[PDB]
DNA sequence: GGATTACACCCAAGACACCAGGCACGAGACAGAAAAAAACAACGAAAACGGCCACCACCCAAACACACCAAACACAAGAGCTAATTGAC
DNA sequence: GTCTGGCCATCTTTGTGTTTGGTGTGTTTGGGTGGTGGCCGTTTTCGTTGTTTTTTTCTGTCTCGTGCCTGGTGTCTTGGGTGTAATCC
């Protein structure tokens, strides 16, 4: 039938790898879903703003991570740059 | 993680939108992260004015 | 279908919203404004679904149409 | 002292404070005015209650902030149109 | 005459009802409470 | 015609720019288009706090007008 | 004869918020002589911005593959809307 | 009796999971160019110095405006009171 996507069964992942015995209703997976998408736009429609000023056709690591530095704050942008700067380390070292 | 805590605190197992709600308007950087949005069945912090609270 | 909104109800969200005494035509004042917004939200909601070419209006409808406000809503499929 | 148990009371609550078919009859007495036989999914008639009242409850306590900043514990007309100037809506 | 009627500025500090009444050359407010709070309002005297 | 002093602009952008990162260097025109923001920003600060002013019967502007119109734009 | 007694229900009062007038003391506007530095112009030095040419790794594109993701709805059960009230005070 | 809590006797459909299976991501290799790098140019930004004079400033003085205190209103609710009402010796 109609296959549509979404992130339930990653949050629900998440959630259980940080709150083990705790569960989440179906309206807050709906806006957690929603909350996704949002930043998900957000920080996409940045990326490409400044791919377009800088006149590159790519959208790489470093638009992502100046986008993330200019839409989160201090210590949340620190905190999210280094799980992505880990996370793109532990990538490339193995293949 | 915020919203499980707050949901703990409120003494349930299941995390509703309110406990959401609770999670973002109480956490500084995410408050000012989702500043403009609004979350259906979420409610409102509560706060009551100094002025107004009886004599 | 103004007369609706009754003063009780106008009543309600000043309580939660932590008013403490309400004025005579404050009813009639909120009346107005809810008139506005409710008349521009319809409006975006309208066109859009005009645009996509149907005769019914959906929640990807409103949605769209407070994303266009600024008044992003979560809970709703966006 | 019921008013103040009464804030307490809806500001704890999450429920809908505008009652379902009066709302609907608005939402579609406005809509006629601008293409008659328009339908309307529930969810899109509770999305914009949901939008309403929100809008409606920060509106309020803007209009709460400006008539304690003058000294009165009475919301007032002026308040609100002084509240929807300094927004930039009017 | 025109009964239940308000008038500011107000003669007294109390705010009350009185009765406003047409003659000859002007109208006349008048308080039920005392006779002495009379307001005479001339027409030669009225601009609008 | 701006009102704020161009150099002490000037000295007071640089001295912020000092945190960010160290020995930039400015174009004159990107100080011209701060100096113009500011000075909009600040006179619809004024704007709302003239208008709160007046709303509590005075004609004296004080903080907490500043305080207040600054919390009704949503500002932080 | 006449008093002790039974019974609805009204008026004085308290607690709550406000518009308007009055009174007073100070903080702010206005003016004036003084110190200050912005501004205007000039010349000097050079960090770095804009451009160009080369060269390669990086990402798009096919094609074939298999495992992780979707909805249905089975199976188990969250804790609201309901009414009374443990626990300090 | 106030108030936030920890729970109840009954409502409602939700919430976690197993299941079937198919499509969408993953591996493989090939090509073409976008994006780094280097090297050169030359504009433009910083840096300083001298002279002028408008702007800032310190201060004084007076008054007007802000803020506090008051009378009187309307309004909801609690309380003491009394006259209507009446029967027993």
């Amino acid at each position: 039938r109609s296959r549509k996507e979404s992130y339930s069964i990653y949050v629900y992942k998440v959630l259980k790898q940080v709150h083990p015995d705790t569960g989440i209703s179906s309206k807050a997976m709906g806006i957690m879903n929603s909350f996704v998408n949002d930043i998900f736009e957000r920080i996409a429609g940045e990326a490409s703003r400044l791919a377009h000023y800088n006149k590159r056709s790519t959208i790489t690591s470093r638009e992502i991570q100046t986008a993330v530095r200019l839409l989160l704050p201090g210590e949340l942008a620190k905190h999210a740059v280094s799980e992505g700067t880990k996370a793109v380390t532990k990538y490339t070292s193995a293949k | 993680e915020l919203a499980g805590n707050a949901a703990r605190d409120n003494k349930k197992t299941r995390i509703i939108p309110r406990h959401l709600q609770l999670a973002i308007r109480n956490d500084e950087e995410l408050n000012k992260l989702l500043g403009r949005v609004t979350i259906a069945q979420g409610g409102v912090l509560p706060n009551i004015q100094a002025v107004l609270l009886p004599k | 279908n103004i007369q609706g909104i009754t003063k009780p109800a106008i009543r309600r969200l000043a309580r939660r919203g932590g008013v403490k005494r309400i004025s005579g035509l404050i009813y009639e004042e909120t009346r107005g404004v809810l008139k506005v917004f409710l008349e521009n939200v319809i409006r975006d909601a309208v066109t859009y679904t005009e645009h996509a070419k149907r005769k019914t209006v959906t929640a990807m409808d409103v949605v769209y149409a407070l994303k266009r406000q600024g008044r992003t809503l979560y809970g709703f499929g966006g | 002292t019921v008013a103040l148990r009464e804030i307490r009371r809806y500001q704890k609550s999450t429920e809908l404070l505008i009652r379902k078919l009066p709302f609907q009859r608005l939402v579609r007495e406005i809509a006629q005015d601008f293409k008659t036989d328009l339908r309307f999914q529930s969810a899109a008639i509770g999305a914009l209650q949901e939008a309403s009242e929100a809008y409606l409850v920060g509106l309020f306590e803007d209009t709460n902030l400006c008539a304690i900043h003058a000294k009165r514990v009475t919301i007032m007309p002026k308040d609100i149109q002084l509240a929807r100037r300094i927004r930039g809506e009017r | 005459k025109l009964e239940n009627v308000f008038v500011r500025p107000a003669p007294d500090s109390k705010r009350v009802t009185g009765t406003l009444f047409i003659h000859q050359n002007g109208i006349r407010y008048q308080s039920p409470v005392r006779s002495d709070h009379r307001v005479d309002i001339l027409f030669s005297n009225i601009k609008h």
